[PDB]
């Protein structure tokens, strides 16, 4: 799972 | 006399997988119109000219998305400008609460973006 938008979930 | 050829300059473009607006700077002209963007996460494409803007400190009043370094995103307004020993910050209005975001952490979503391609676009 993840919190983040669109392609700005980069890997930091 | 004036600034560099585009390539250097510290700007806001819109990644090319038809997404929204992310801070940047230009590396090269890519040619006819097309500039390659460093985006400040690291990420690196190509944009139109129409799709980069170069007299873009986020404006007050305009909505935006802001990002934690505890992972959140959320939506909300610019109220404010900060400047920390050689980077830019925003205070945004999120919820209801005046909240400081950097430059990076600071995104347009593209009908925001849009408003601005009119007076800052390259193209």
């Amino acid at each position: 799972s993840t919190s983040r938008h669109k392609k700005l979930m980069f890997k930091t | 006399g004036h600034m560099n050829s585009f390539v250097g300059l510290r700007v806001v473009a819109k990644w090319s997988s038809n997404g929204y607006f992310y801070s940047g700077k230009i590396t090269r002209d890519v040619g006819a119109g097309k500039y390659k963007l460093l985006f400040d996460d690291g990420y690196e494409c190509d944009v139109l000219g129409k799709d980069i803007l170069l007299c873009d400190p986020i404006p007050l009043d305009t909505e935006v998305t802001a990002l934690s370094e505890d992972e959140y995103f959320s939506a909300g307004v610019v109220k404010g400008h900060r400047k920390e020993s050689g980077e830019l910050y925003y205070s945004i209005e999120k919820e209801g609460q005046r909240k400081w975001y950097k430059r990076m952490a600071v995104i347009l979503s593209l009908e925001q973006g849009n408003r601005l391609r009119e007076q800052y676009g390259l193209g």
